[PDB]
């Protein structure tokens, strides 16, 4: 042993799940909602299903250069008008 | 030459496997 | 074929020299005092 | 009695004996060198810089001797193409000769060493044991080289009293040995300036002067002395090993990138110099100059040097070659001989029709036809049945401009499109497939070879630094553990901190 | 509170048939919604 | 006893995850590796470089996620996130490719972090050190697939992606492109990785099969002390066994452990040095014999020429969705195929 | 062992073995050149790697004639 | 000239020594709390 | 964002929430 | 003269004479074809 | 008897804690529909 | 010039056969004892 | 297995190996250019 | 390639010659 609780007592403790019956519940309900409420999308720059393409586009906005490439990606975007 | 160096080398190989095998050096218990 | 033409030295060569070293140093550990 | 992969061990104790050992590896490779010049001038074919320079002869040593400013031959001639020139004594030959004989002496001075092992130079005066003092020796050593990179940067490069070293145009077109003045602005640290290389080698230099003095006259720290092992002379096996494959690495990707002191006339283009087609925007440019001027277009194409053309061929991109395809570049392609000129396509209405290159990437390619805005105009199909596109249908010519070719035209199918194929690799040349009984398939060029060389070595130095670094930190247990290891030291929770008994 | 309270093997079973539980969740959005080929 | 060494202590002491010196490169990193490929397969796309998608929250499974390259323009950038292409937008580079890099980079790191970790811990507890010279065979892999090997190439977009499906097709690609598995470097790392199988079956199930009688029971395990000092199993018998079925066997078990360290350990290492050469497209990838005959005559046909044709199908078929960039438009009549598919 | 001329005379230079300053002596004096020394390698990469982007310093065989 | 890049490079140099710094800091802070027990 | 306050809300209050329920033994411990 | 104090015998016992006569004959089985290319 | 804030729990929670969040999105994600 | 393509290893084959019988029958002959 | 009796050692001086190495090397040098033709 | 085999020979005769006269076995009287 080195020193910690055994996580068999931890876990089988009633202390514990009086805790994690709230935190684990807690978490999981953020993490839906950071997908519900679509924030994840606009965190990470990911297309919902209509934001691929613009209605009659059919060319990947594949970007083309390095340094001017944020603009790029702008520019793509403001093309879904 | 490159199929008698091919079926040479195979032919060394075989003799390596007779000799290792009937004429290894024995294990001995200590 | 028009193989290499280094080919055939190379792979005599190749087997000889180290196989050699191989032998050199067995048949003299052979023949040391037992 | 030894294992056979430890042999060399007999030299740990022995500093006469190391000392000899390592006069014959230094014998030996400055042995190779010279070797390996004479090798390359009785191969190189000095007779056309423009389209078979060394590097498409397998030169592998040359360039490095073109490098800091050996340009000429005993026998009359130049890398540059120049003939009656006197080169003096430090021509290609003169270099070999010098690398052989200082690879014989280091023989004898090795023997010597051998022999007289015993010198009471490798012993402690307080012992009477065997022991170098490698701290002392590290800043000897530390202070000479400081001294030699010094001088080399600031009378070899700058040509104070030195050549210089090779520089040339953005396109190497002209390039020579000049001499080189040192950068001291920011510019410096640009791997394309070679006022850098010679800034480098001067501040460097200074550095490495002041910290050989340091390391001559300060001891190590203990806690130093002792962590890194400074008595072993292992310790001093491993760091190197270090410092070595890191330097391989680094030499690995300044050939591939490119910089001043990998020069295309001497390792030929860069693989992204194809990519981004360098010479073919260069060379575009230079036509339209030439147009806007009131030149006619075969006078526009005619202007371009065949040089030039022949950087904008795939055939000396260093990323088409083969493993085991082995040789000089002329072996596979060809000799070069001379541009057969621009070849300019069109369909039947007249339009310019451009072929899709070969990236790098790929052993064989379609061969497709485009307007200037991208759209498929015209291609040699695999499947006939359904073609919409073949050069019989959309009556492709091909006209050159410039070369051989000037001024010519083709309309036959077969012509058109054996010319279409080779448009695949960029400008067009004429080769000689005989005199060395080429066999069509590209290899690459030193700048490749060298590359690869030096990437997979580096790579096995690290194997070898992590070995004997190992061999260095583990000595006292290299041959078993403990035979008397407590269980208790390796149980959990005995001592509060893992292998140290007096925190029970 | 003390340790042992509620039975390893209850919480186990537990664990277990959530994890069976998310699982079958994520194998059922393999058919419906996005990525479902439909 | 000073700061440093205070800290030493601390940094040593014998928890349940042992910390260290290394531990201070390795945990940050590893974690910022794995967190890294964790958020990227979660929810971010590779649309504004490759064109896909590539996260669970578009639609991907276990299979598909992947944390993709950058594109090809990006060259080979360390795509810092204050770099001049993202300039500290965080959103801007996932779109990108920035997780990518921070991955491998932080992934390397971690990867030293680890090595050093067995070193330290070797150190520790005094035992020799051949752990982490075993594991310098990971290292050698990892650096010149994820490092090297692009680097050779035009930009990071032809590393090898983060994720199942998309190291598939790294796989495929190299066979179409490179023909890898006619290399001999790779044909060694196969025979390393088959070889080391079939050293950790072979000794598993004879050592499981030569046991002494040390209990009772007819559930064997319980009938070993850690602390005995005999061996647990017979390497007479063993030993005699193999050589009647087999022909030879070992004898010694100090050389068949270190065996089996130095057949995976090599193989590995041989597998890198052809990934180093693919880096440049220094191929194994014809036998020029073999096309100078098949190019003159039209009746010669080998396994060999047969994989080419399979090559030039990958090939033509593949790049065009695999290298946007490129702008690949091969019509329909150009695209190679035998007869009726 | 044997002396010669050349030995004796170098002596002095080989007989300092195992010879250390107490402690921790310039150790952190030593640290901080490496700290730079990282700095440095840090700037020719990025510089060589277009990461970091200066002024009159243009990364390419374009960078002069 | 500090152009854009030279910025974002003193930006990335100082967040790499702040993140080391605390780093140190917290781990010196709490090895001077919990010391190993000797006797 | 008013996005970030629903979604971070669940997290905070296990936080406050465990906090205020370990915070005896935590106060004990330091 | 004198006599060196750090020499060694070296050994190569037949097993390792066996295992090294089939990595070289067997490498050499392998990177053939490609000699020959 | 033992403590509670160790190098194990930050640990354990630096993985645990992310690991249901996400679990708790990708979740939510099997019922997006295009 | 038109040279035997097979007096490259002919020549090499006769030097390296028997100089190696020769260097294995000194090697061993130096480590027998006494 | 009963060791066989008739058994003998063998050996090469260093000054018959320098004369053997002298035959063959000198041997090769002569017949070379006649390999070659 | 003969060119650098006639020399590769004669070189190993001179290599041989230093270790004849050098690296002699030494002559003894009884
Ligand atoms: C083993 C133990 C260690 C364990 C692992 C440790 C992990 C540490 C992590 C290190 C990270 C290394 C980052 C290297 C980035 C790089 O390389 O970035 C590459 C840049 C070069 O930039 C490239 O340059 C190319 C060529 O450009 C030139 O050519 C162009 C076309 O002609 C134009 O002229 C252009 O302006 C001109 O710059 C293209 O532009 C590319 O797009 C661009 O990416 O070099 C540079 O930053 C620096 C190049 C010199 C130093 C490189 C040394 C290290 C790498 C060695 C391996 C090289 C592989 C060789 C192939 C085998
Ligand atoms: C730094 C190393 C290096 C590099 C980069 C070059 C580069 C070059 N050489 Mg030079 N050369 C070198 C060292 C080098 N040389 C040395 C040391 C010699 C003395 C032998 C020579 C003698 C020489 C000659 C005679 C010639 C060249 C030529 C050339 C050119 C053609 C290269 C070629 O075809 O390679 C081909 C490379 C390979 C086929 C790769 C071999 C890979 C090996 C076999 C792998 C070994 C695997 C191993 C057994 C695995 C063990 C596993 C185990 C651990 C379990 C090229 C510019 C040629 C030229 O064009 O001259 C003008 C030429 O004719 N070189
Ligand atoms: C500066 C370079 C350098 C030096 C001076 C040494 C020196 C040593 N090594 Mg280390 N090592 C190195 C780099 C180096 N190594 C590298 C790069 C690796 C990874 C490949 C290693 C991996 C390594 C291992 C695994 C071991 C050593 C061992 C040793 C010791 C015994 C060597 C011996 O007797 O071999 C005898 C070798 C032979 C009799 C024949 C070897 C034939 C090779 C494999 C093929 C032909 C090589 C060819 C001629 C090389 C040409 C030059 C090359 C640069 C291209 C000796 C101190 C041994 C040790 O530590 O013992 C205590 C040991 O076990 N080394
Ligand atoms: C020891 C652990 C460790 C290591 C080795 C790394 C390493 C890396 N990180 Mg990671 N990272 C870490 C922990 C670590 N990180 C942690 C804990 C976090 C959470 C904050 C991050 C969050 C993070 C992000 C968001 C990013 C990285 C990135 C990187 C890469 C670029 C870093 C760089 O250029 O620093 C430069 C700084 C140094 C090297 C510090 C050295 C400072 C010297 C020694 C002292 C001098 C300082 C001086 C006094 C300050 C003067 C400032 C003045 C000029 C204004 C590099 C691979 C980038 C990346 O991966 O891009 C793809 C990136 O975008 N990291
Ligand atoms: C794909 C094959 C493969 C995997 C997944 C793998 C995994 C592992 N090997 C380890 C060890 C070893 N492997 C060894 C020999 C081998 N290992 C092999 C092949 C593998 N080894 C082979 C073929 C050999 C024979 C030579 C040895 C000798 C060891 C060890 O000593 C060590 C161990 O302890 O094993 C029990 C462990 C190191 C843990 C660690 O570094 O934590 C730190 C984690 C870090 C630093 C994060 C690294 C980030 C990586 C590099 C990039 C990101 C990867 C993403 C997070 C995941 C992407 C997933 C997609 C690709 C689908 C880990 C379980
Ligand atoms: C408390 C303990 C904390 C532990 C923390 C551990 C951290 C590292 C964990 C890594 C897990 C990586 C797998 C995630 C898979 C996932 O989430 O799928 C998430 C996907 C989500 O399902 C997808 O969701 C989409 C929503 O838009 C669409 O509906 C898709 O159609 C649907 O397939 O689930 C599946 O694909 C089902 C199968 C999952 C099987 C997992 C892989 C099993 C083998 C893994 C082997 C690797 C080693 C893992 C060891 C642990
Ligand atoms: C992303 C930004 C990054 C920037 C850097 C910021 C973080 C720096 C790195 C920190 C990494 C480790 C932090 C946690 C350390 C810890 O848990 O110590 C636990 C200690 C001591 O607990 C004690 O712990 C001991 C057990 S053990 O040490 O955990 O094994 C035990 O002996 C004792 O009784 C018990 O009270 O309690 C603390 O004071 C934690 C300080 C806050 C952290
Ligand atoms: C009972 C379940 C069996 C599952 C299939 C067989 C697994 C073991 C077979 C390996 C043979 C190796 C060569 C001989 C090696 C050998 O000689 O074994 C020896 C070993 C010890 O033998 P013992 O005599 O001690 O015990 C076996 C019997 O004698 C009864 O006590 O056998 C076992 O441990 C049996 C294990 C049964 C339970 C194992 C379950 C493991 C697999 C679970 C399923 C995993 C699927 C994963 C898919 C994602
Ligand atoms: C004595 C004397 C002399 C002489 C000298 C001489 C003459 C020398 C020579 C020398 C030489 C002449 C040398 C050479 C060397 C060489 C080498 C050392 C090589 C090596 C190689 C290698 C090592 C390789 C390898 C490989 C292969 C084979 C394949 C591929 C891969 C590799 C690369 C690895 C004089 C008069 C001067 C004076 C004094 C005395
Ligand atoms: C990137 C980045 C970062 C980081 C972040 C992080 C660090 C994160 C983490 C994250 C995480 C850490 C996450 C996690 C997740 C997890 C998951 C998502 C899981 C899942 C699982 C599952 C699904 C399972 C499955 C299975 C298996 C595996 C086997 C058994 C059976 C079963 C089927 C159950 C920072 C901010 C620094 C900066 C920026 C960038
Ligand atoms: C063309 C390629 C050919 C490759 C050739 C490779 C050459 C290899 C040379 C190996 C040298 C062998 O080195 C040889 O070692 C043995 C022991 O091992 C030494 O022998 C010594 O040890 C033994 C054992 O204690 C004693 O019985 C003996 O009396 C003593 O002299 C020899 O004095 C030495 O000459
Ligand atoms: C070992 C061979 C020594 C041969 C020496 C020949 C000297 S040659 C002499 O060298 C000078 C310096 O380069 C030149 O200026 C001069 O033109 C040249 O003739
Ligand atoms: C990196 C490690 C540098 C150690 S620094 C070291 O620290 C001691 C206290 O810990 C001081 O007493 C000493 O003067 C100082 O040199
Ligand atoms: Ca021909
Ligand atoms: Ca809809
Ligand atoms: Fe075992
Ligand atoms: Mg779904």
């Amino acid at each position: 042993t080195t020193g910690e609780r055994p996580f068999s007592d931890i876990i089988t403790s009633v202390r514990y799940w009086v805790i994690h019956s709230i935190t684990i519940p807690a978490l999981f309900i953020a993490g839906w909602l950071f997908v519900s409420t679509g924030l994840a999308y606009d965190v990470f720059g990911t297309p919902r299903p209509d934001s691929y393409y613009a209605q009659e586009q059919r060319s990947i906005p594949l970007v083309t250069d390095r340094f001017e490439a944020k603009q790029q990606v702008e520019t793509f975007l403001e093309q879904l008008k | 030459m490159e199929t008698i160096t091919y079926v040479f080398i195979f032919a060394c190989i075989i003799a390596l496997f007779f000799f290792a095998i009937f004429f290894r050096e024995p294990p001995r218990i200590t | 074929m028009e193989v290499n033409q280094l080919g055939l030295i190379a792979t005599a060569l190749f087997v000889l020299v180290p196989s050699v070293f191989l032998i050199i140093l067995y048949v003299q550990t052979e023949s040391q005092q037992k | 009695g030894l294992p056979w992969y430890r042999v060399h061990t007999v030299l740990i104790n022995d500093p006469g004996r190391l000392i000899a050992a390592h006069l014959m590896h230094t014998a030996l490779v400055a042995g190779w060198a010279g070797s390996m010049a004479l090798y390359e001038l009785a191969t190189f074919d000095p007779s056309d810089p423009v389209l078979n320079p060394m590097w498409r002869q397998g030169m592998f040593v040359l360039p490095f001797m073109a490098r800091l400013g050996v340009t000429g031959s005993w026998s009359g001639w130049s890398i540059t193409g120049e003939t009656g020139i006197d080169p003096g004594f430090w021509s290609f030959e003169g270099v070999a000769l010098a690398h052989i004989v200082l690879s014989g002496l280091l023989f004898l001075a090795a023997c010597w060493h051998w022999v007289y092992w015993d010198l009471e130079l490798f012993r402690d005066p307080r012992t009477g044991e065997p022991a170098l003092d490698l701290p002392k020796m590290f800043g000897i050593h530390l202070f000479l080289a400081g001294l030699l990179c010094f001088g080399f940067g600031a009378f070899h490069l700058t040509g104070l009293f030195g050549p210089g070293m090779w520089v040339s145009d953005p396109y190497g077109l002209t390039g020579s040995v000049q001499p080189v003045a040192p950068e001291w602005g920011p510019d410096g640290f640009n791997p394309y300036n070679p006022g850098g290389v010679v800034a480098h080698h001067i501040a460097a230099g200074i550095v490495g002067i002041i910290a050989g003095l340091f390391h001559i006259l300060v001891r190590p720290p203990q806690r130093l002395y002792k962590a890194l092992r400074m008595g072993n002379i292992e310790t001093v096996l491993s760091s190197s090993i270090a410092a070595v494959f890191f330097a391989a690495f680094v030499v690995a990707g300044t050939m591939w990138y490119g910089s001043a002191t990998t020069p295309i006339e001497l390792f030929g283009p860069t693989r992204y110099q194809w990519d981004s087609s360098y010479f073919q925007q260069e060379i575009n440019r230079r036509v339209q100059a030439s147009l806007a001027s009131g030149a006619t277009l075969e006078e526009a194409w005619s202007a371009i040097p065949e040089k030039l053309a022949f950087y904008d061929y795939i055939g000396n991109n260093p990323a088409k070659g083969g493993l085991f395809r082995t040789g000089p570049m002329n072996k596979g392609d060809g000799i070069a001989q001379a541009w057969k000129g621009h070849a300019v396509f069109r369909n039947k209405e007249g339009e310019e029709l451009f072929v899709r290159r070969m990236p790098a990437f790929f052993e064989s390619f379609p061969v497709i036809l485009t307007d200037k805005n991208g759209v498929v105009k015209a291609d040699i199909p695999f499947r006939r049945a359904e073609s919409k596109y073949s050069f019989e249908q959309q009556g492709v010519t091909v006209s050159f401009y410039g070369g051989e070719l000037n001024g010519q035209t083709f309309t036959d199918p077969p012509t058109v499109k054996s010319y279409a194929r080779k448009a695949i690799f960029g400008e067009i040349f004429e080769f000689d497939t005989e005199t060395l009984n080429s066999d069509g398939i590209f290899r690459t060029s030193p700048r490749g070879w060298f590359t690869f060389a030096h990437a997979v070595f580096a790579l096995l130095f690290f194997f070898g630094h992590i070995w004997h670094g190992a061999r260095t930190l583990f000595r006292d247990v290299f041959s078993g553990i403990d035979p008397e290891l407590s269980p208790e030291q390796v149980e959990w929770g005995f001592y509060q901190k893992v292998g140290d008994v007096t925190t029970r | 509170s003390e340790g042992g309270r509620i039975p390893l093997w209850i919480v186990a079973t537990v664990a277990g048939m959530g994890v069976i539980v998310i699982v079958g969740l994520f194998f059922y959005g393999a058919y419906a919604g996005l990525g479902s080929s439909l | 006893r000073g700061w440093f060494d205070i800290l030493d202590d601390w940094l040593k002491r014998d928890r349940f995850v042992f910390v260290g010196w290394s531990g201070i490169l390795l945990f940050p990193c590893a974690y910022l590796a794995l967190g890294g490929w964790l958020t990227g397969t979660t929810f971010v796309t590779s649309w504004y470089t490759h064109g896909l998608a590539s996260s669970y929250l578009e639609g991907c499974n276990f299979l598909t996620v992947a944390v993709s390259t950058p594109a090809n323009s990006m060259g080979h950038s360390l795509l810092l996130l204050w770099g001049p292409e993202a300039q500290g937008d965080f959103t801007r580079w996932c779109q990108l490719g920035g997780l990518w890099t921070f991955i491998a980079l932080h992934g390397a790191f971690g990867l030293i972090g680890f090595m050093l970790r067995q070193f330290e811990i070797a150190r520790l507890v005094g035992v020799r050190p051949y752990n982490a010279i075993a594991f310098s065979a990971p290292i050698a892999v990892f650096v010149s697939v994820f490092l090297i090997y692009p680097l050779g190439q035009s930009s990071w977009f032809f590393a090898p992606s983060f994720g199942v499906a998309a190291i598939f097709r790294f796989l495929l690609f190299f066979q179409g492109f490179h023909n890898w598995t006619l290399n001999p470097f790779h044909m060694m790392g196969v025979a390393g990785v088959l070889g080391g199988a079939l050293l950790c079956a072979i000794h598993g199930a004879t050592v499981e099969n030569t046991l002494f009688q040390d209990g009772e029971g007819a559930s064997t395990f319980r009938a070993f002390n850690p602390t005995q000092a005999e061996e647990t199993y017979s390497m007479v018998t063993a030993n005699r066994f193999w050589s009647q079925i087999f022909g030879i066997a070992f004898s010694n078990k100090r050389w068949l452990h270190f065996f089996m360290l130095f057949v995976p350990v090599t193989g590995l290492w041989m597998s890198a040095i052809g990934v180093v050469g693919l880096a440049l497209n220094l191929r194994s990838y014809d036998f020029i014999s073999q096309e100078i005959r098949a190019a003159e005559d039209p009746e010669f046909e080998t396994f060999y020429t047969k994989n080419l044709l399979l090559n030039e199908g990958i090939r033509a078929w593949m790049a065009p969705q695999d290298q946007p960039h490129e702008n690949f438009v091969f019509p329909e009549e150009v695209l190679p195929r035998g007869n009726a598919l | 062992a044997r002396r010669t001329w050349l030995g004796d005379i170098l002596r002095p230079l080989n007989s300092e073995y195992g010879k250390v300053a107490p402690g921790w002596g310039t150790t952190p004096l030593m640290a901080v050149f490496m700290g730079l020394f990282l700095v440095f390698l840090l700037i020719i990469l990025e510089i060589y790697n277009s990461t970091l982007i200066l002024d009159g310093v243009n990364v390419s065989w374009k960078a002069l004639g | 000239t500090i152009t854009p890049s030279l910025k974002g490079f003193f930006i990335g140099l100082l967040s790499g020594a702040v993140v080391l710094g605390l780093t140190f800091a917290v781990l010196i802070a709490i090895s001077q709390i919990d010391k190993v027990q000797r006797s | 964002d008013w996005r970030v306050l629903v979604v971070l809300l669940p997290v905070l209050l296990a936080a406050g929430w465990a906090v205020r329920n370990i915070l005896p033994y935590a106060v004990k411990q330091v | 003269m004198e006599p060196n104090p750090n020499r060694q015998p070296v050994e190569l016992n037949r097993t390792s004479l066996y295992l090294g006569l089939l990595l070289i004959l067997v490498l050499a089985l392998l990177f053939s074809s490609y000699f020959f290319n | 008897s033992y403590p509670i804030f160790t190098v194990r729990w930050v640990a354990v929670h630096t993985l645990a804690v992310p690991t249901i969040f996400f679990l708790g999105a990708i979740a939510a994600m099997q019922f997006i529909q295009r």
